[PDB]
């Protein structure tokens, strides 16, 4: 009964892998970047990257490697999907016209296990004979390479080492050779099996077991003349190869722990790593020779290039450019020098790319003009942080950086500014107290405040800090609306996470106010045990502490509510009124809850989210100030967010990167069934939802009576893509789930994969198709394909254009409906 | 409520959040909030009785506050909590129809299955209204003993005294009834992501691993997987990788996928047989990776807590250890049955003529 459209409106920018190789032409150097469905490819060049292709697949990318079987003139791109979907795939170009033809694919989901906490984990032998992942503890599958092998058929070989930290194919085995990190009570270990594939079983390595560093945790298979391996760990870097054993420990990888390697000369000779700070090194290979001609690696030695944003993945290109994909910050191609400037840094940047990830909060204003509506997001992780500014007329974007981490923002209107909750790390200082490692917003405000309120420390207790040790230090910004110069900083107590905001008026009282929640954090407690409801006033310049509340737990959610303040706290909402003397005082309160961390508003009702039991819906009953349990969502969710469509029509966002929407039951004859929400729509988006938010982004036709749309709410993703939600009746929801259909079998999907299997809700205790949602993608997607598949589309449909009688769809009157469809957003 | 290595949760959520750390660390944590908040259960909410000793427990799988209860003497009754409307009742001969097994219909949630010592495995309303009888032993002194259900593959199963077990569907069509053991079944339970390889235990000191779609041919089984002592018990998780088994004299088992055959684990734990009291059946926890379970000491066991009373231990799956124990006096009774809710915010517990609900403490304002 609840039918909904859901859209793209910014394709998602964070990077999840990146590879270089020879996949269009054995002569062309290319680029291959996914991000979390989307495929780049482009053409390396002296000076950068010439675009030459995007694709989206119905599947995460989750692993990503170039191989040239042997009788091959150029290299094939295995891709292995988060549901399991492998498959093999060709470059083909005529003309102007790039296909990516299918040569293999299948499904390798096996009937039962439990995903690895390490994840997915593929790799491919050099010689290409065959595809190893591991997904499951104490198996590994193997996929041979085979030229039959078109449905990637596979079998698994027991792993007696459950807990494996990092794998590898070696190179320069005879036969193939894995080498791999696990983990067992005994620590971390190394160690090597054959691959069997007549027997389908290991066989012994060609060299023994040994222990490694306690934090070993990434493999890297070296290439002949050296072979081996060489294994990071956050303390120490070592090499084996059979008798020959090096090890490292260069003090300077302390600070950070390194994340990502590439290798930057085919031989090995030299990679590049990059760690959780940012920091590029070189790594140099230095060669021992032997009279046999072979060449052996005689030492390691680490050197400082410089410093990128926090990098997810690196890859050399060439001429020392290097790619650098990041899925925290901006991505980047940089310069590699072999001297030095003047700081003693290599590094210079040749080029930025926008990363929105990840979308933490949002709101809409309208900055500069009425009724045109622009996005304020909080984006970024740490240094990299920042706001991002988004608006129609496609889309400019400007970027504030932080450099620092944003939670959430609201504006205030009567200020002119935004409140910003932020945080940024600071570590032990030589002799004091804390210390950060930049200047950031925080640090370069107009003006700066210090905390007074001592209700914190009810019976500290001292506690003995190794050295060095990072905390989190959080703020509150206030921000020009129209210049983004920081404003004012305050700086909340140390050890206290501050965890919501807004800016409202509260009873009869004209002023308007900023009001935080925050937690007082220990290490060793479970939950939290006590927290502040803090309000402050604007005015000047700075924040004056106008009013708090001490309160036993962490204040998860607060919204203002007819001139209250409504508030989630642990397993407890409160209801405060707001004194002519300043202070909070509670009206009423409400236990029933495991934990809630999302809240949303609409009139008298309450949609709560919890950390596990999907949604409730709660109703403030004004004429007795407290409150009645209206419905519960009955299937247990992992919540991430929440919203209210309207008075009938509830939706919700679960860790397994599905959208849900509930009703009440309408042919509910006692108050047992009215109570029960029942889960009418379900789709799979692929993202993980922080945040939903009411606004607009397209310039409002006010009265635009007749669109096919109703209502509209924007929401935000890690991955930094933006989605549109909205409502739709029933007639054009059947329209277009019948146009759903027809273009699922139109479309040549990579990999040969279902649309259907794509959009399949599925989880790790249910597989179910979607329904009561529309992919707003693939109904775009009509407009790209060839006028004769657009008449195929709308063969044998029946139409009923505007209101009047049924008729035969022409292509005409369905592109004019997707071209109608696409201007929301 | 002592507890291991573990910090930073809002921190963790907040990088679960940004995409940095994963959701089963996230995971780990919760379970540990759990158990954490599972140590403040320790007010009993509420105690129910009834005639005759309890035999099976179940849960209305949609409803929170509904549950399902079948006796040593054929009484049945359906319970909801705080509706205080007098608790629906079904009687039964009193004596030796001992119901043994109960799950609720997925489609007709007022309806249940059942397996009794009449010889009759019956599905039947809580109004009276016998629905449809499924099978029959037609000769005294053989009955039926297990019983499940499942409405992906539209499938029923059951068990008996003897080593058979019989499969139909739903309207009947009946293919089935070959042997598989020598002797009584304890326990059966089919696959909830898969729907067509099946989990059956017994007193032969074996539980055994089907595939109830490929074999026919009177033990041309898949797997069987040997014990030192009978079982009582062998049920599936809810995600189908890990599957739970426990004997009569001390031990609970923990099987994988990989390699049916061998055990990644052993839980010791002792809940020793014995003939009036009710048989004992650990169960897991439906959306973490806990157990929970009943205990019964035994002078002679190595115990390695220092205090042994008839508490309800409870455990994480993938370790081996503990995490909590719940105790109440004024209920002293040794709850043999105990089952979360598929829900996730209440626990049953079935003790000798009492039943037992062990909800979340309620707090002050």
């Amino acid at each position: 009964m609840s039918y909904n459209y859901v859209v793209t409106a910014q394709k998602p920018t964070a990077v999840n892998g990146c590879v270089t190789g020879h996949f269009t032409s054995a002569e062309d150097l290319n680029l291959l970047i996914a991000k979390n469905t989307r495929l780049e490819i482009y053409v390396v060049t002296a000076e950068g990257l010439r675009p030459v292709k995007e694709v989206g697949m119905y599947g995460k990318i989750a692993v990503m490697e170039l191989f040239r079987p042997k009788g091959e003139s150029k290299d094939l791109l295995f891709i292995l999907t988060a549901k399991y979907n492998a498959c093999i795939l060709e470059y083909k170009q005529s003309g102007e016209s790039i296909d990516i033809i299918t040569r293999a694919h299948g499904n390798v989901q096996d009937r039962i296990g439990r995903p690895s906490e390490t994840g997915i984990i593929g790799i491919i032998d050099p010689e290409c004979r065959m595809i190893g992942l591991r997904l499951y503890d104490g198996l590994f599958k193997v996929i041979p390479l085979d030229r039959d092998n078109k449905e990637l058929k596979a079998f698994n070989i027991r792993l007696e080492e459950l807990h494996v930290i990092d794998v590898k194919f070696l190179y320069g085995c005879q036969a193939p050779t894995i080498c791999f990190v696990y983990q067992d009570p005994q620590g971390r270990h190394v160690k090597t099996y054959e691959v069997s594939l007549r027997e389908k079983e290991f066989n012994k390595g060609p060299w023994k077991q040994e222990n490694v560093e306690a934090e070993a945790s990434m493999v890297i298979a070296v290439p002949e003349p050296f072979g081996g391996a060489i294994i990071i760990g956050q303390e120490s870097i070592t090499y084996h190869n059979g008798d020959k054993y090096l090890a490292i420990a260069p003090p300077i990888i302390k600070q950070s722990t390194i994340v990502c390697h590439n290798r930057v000369d085919p031989n090995g000779s030299r990679y590049l790593l990059g760690d959780m700070e940012g920091r590029l090194f070189m790594l140099l290979l230095e060669k021992e020779e032997q009279m046999d001609g072979t060449v052996t690696l005689k030492d390691l030695r680490v050197e400082l290039l410089g410093e990128t944003s926090i990098a997810e993945c690196l890859t050399y290109l060439d001429n020392g450019v290097v790619f650098v994909g990041s899925r925290l910050g901006d991505s980047q191609l940089v310069k590699l020098n072999v001297d030095s400037n003047e700081q003693g840094s290599y590094v210079v940047a040749m080029e930025t790319f926008t990363n929105l990830g990840p979308i933490v909060d949002m709101c809409v204003v309208d900055l500069e003009r009425q009724g045109q509506g622009q996005l304020v997001t909080c984006s970024g992780a740490f240094k990299e942080g920042s706001l991002r500014i988004i608006r129609n007329g496609k889309l400019h974007i400007r970027t504030v950086p932080l450099y620092e981490s944003p939670r959430k923002i609201c504006y205030q209107e009567v200020s002119q500014c935004f409140g910003v909750l932020s945080s940024r790390i600071e570590v032990q200082d030589t002799s004091g107290g804390t210390t950060a490692l930049r200047p950031s917003a925080s640090t370069q405000a107009l003006s700066s405040s210090v905390s007074s309120s001592k209700l914190f420390s009810s019976s500290t207790a001292p506690h003995e800090t190794s050295f060095g040790e990072e905390v989190e230090v959080h703020n509150l910004l206030i921000i020009d609306q129209h210049t983004f110069e920081v404003l004012h900083a305050h700086q909340f107590l140390q050890n206290e996470y501050a965890l919501s905001l807004v800016s409202c008026k509260l009873g009869k009282d004209p002023n308007t106010y900023f009001i935080v929640g925050t937690a007082m954090v220990y290490p060793e407690e479970a939950e939290p045990k006590q927290g502040r409801i803090v309000v402050f006033q604007y005015s000047d310049g700075k924040l004056q502490t106008v009013a708090e509340k001490e309160v036993k737990g962490a204040v998860y959610s607060m919204v203002e509510f007819n001139g209250k303040l409504l508030a989630s706290i642990n397993s407890t909402v409160r209801l405060y009124e707001w004194t002519t003397e300043k202070e909070l005082r509670t009206e009423c309160n409400h236990y029933n809850n495991i934990m809630a961390l999302y809240l949303k508003t609409k009139g008298d009702f309450i949609l709560v989210g919890d950390l596990m039991r999907s949604v409730l819906l709660l109703a403030y009953k004004p004429m007795e100030g407290n409150f009645e349990e209206i419905a519960r969502d009955f299937n247990p969710n992992w919540m991430s967010a929440v919203e209210i469509l309207d008075d009938d029509n509830f939706l919700g966002a679960e860790n397994a990167f599905n959208l849900f929407v509930c009703q009440k039951d309408s042919a509910a004859t006692t108050d047992e069934e009215r109570q029960h929400l029942q889960e009418v729509g379900l789709f799979h988006l692929g993202e993980f939802v922080n945040v939903f938010c009411h606004g607009s982004l397209v310039m409002q036709n006010l009265g635009e009576t007749s669109t096919p749309t109703q209502g509209s709410v924007l929401f935000g993703t890690v991955n930094g893509m933006i989605g549109l939600v909205t409502s739709l009746s029933e007639s054009w929801y059947n329209l277009l789930l019948d146009m759903q259909n027809r273009l699922n079998k139109v479309i040549k999907s990579v990999g040969k994969i279902e649309h259907s299997f794509w959009r399949s809700f599925h989880t790790e205790r249910k597989t179910e198709p979607a329904t009561g949602f529309i992919d707003g993608d693939l109904i775009e997607s009509f407009l790209d394909i060839s006028r004769p598949k657009m008449q195929e589309v709308v063969a044998n449909l029946q139409y009923d254009d505007g209101s009047g009688m049924k008729r035969e769809a022409t292509a005409d009157d369905l592109i004019k409906v997707v071209e109608e469809l696409t201007r929301i957003h | 409520q002592i507890l291991p290595p573990c910090r930073s949760i809002v921190r963790t959520l907040h990088q679960h959040k940004l995409g940095r750390a994963s959701w089963p660390s996230v995971q780990q944590g919760l379970q540990q909030s759990f158990l954490h908040t599972l140590d403040s259960y320790r007010i009993l909410q509420k105690a129910a009785p009834f005639d005759r000793r309890a035999t099976s427990l179940a849960w209305h799988p949609t409803h929170p506050s509904t549950v399902a209860v079948g006796s040593k003497g054929g009484d049945i009754m359906l319970w909801n909590f705080g509706i205080k409307d007098k608790p629906t009742f079904i009687k039964g001969i009193g004596a030796g129809g001992s119901i043994t097994g109960l799950k609720f219909n997925p489609l007709n949630t007022n309806q249940f299955y059942a397996s009794s010592m009449e010889g009759t495995t019956r599905l039947q309303d809580f109004k009276g209204n016998i629905l449809r009888v499924f099978a029959s032993s037609d000769t005294i002194n053989i009955w039926f003993c297990s019983l499940d259900v499942s409405a992906s593959s539209r499938m029923v199963v059951t068990g008996d005294n003897v080593g058979n077990v019989i499969l139909l569907n739903m309207d009947g069509k009946e293919l089935w009834n070959l042997r598989m053991h020598k002797k009584k079944v304890t326990h059966v339970a089919l696959n909830p992501c898969c729907d067509w390889f099946l989990a059956t235990a017994s007193v032969d000191q074996t539980v055994k691993i089907w595939d109830l779609r490929q074999v026919r041919g009177k033990a041309s089984f898949l797997y069987s997987l040997p014990h030192r002592h009978p079982v009582n018990a062998a049920c599936f998780s809810p995600d189908g990788a890990r599957l739970l088994t426990t004997d009569q004299k001390s031990e609970i088992r923990v099987y994988s996928a990989s390699q049916w055959d061998c055990p990644l684990g052993l839980i010791p734990h002792p809940h020793r047989h014995f003939q009036h009291l009710t048989p004992i059946k650990a169960a897991w926890h439906p959306r973490y990776n806990l157990i929970v379970v009943g205990r019964y000491p035994d002078p002679n066991f190595k115990s390695c807590t220092p205090y042994e009373l008839r508490t309800i231990d409870v455990f994480d799956g993938n370790s081996g250890k503990m995490m909590c124990q719940l105790y109440d006096p004024e209920s002293s009774g040794i709850s043999s049955l105990n089952e979360f809710n598929p829900m996730g915010d209440t626990l049953a517990s079935a003790m000798g003529y009492h039943i037992l609900i062990w909800s979340q403490e309620e707090a002050r304002t």
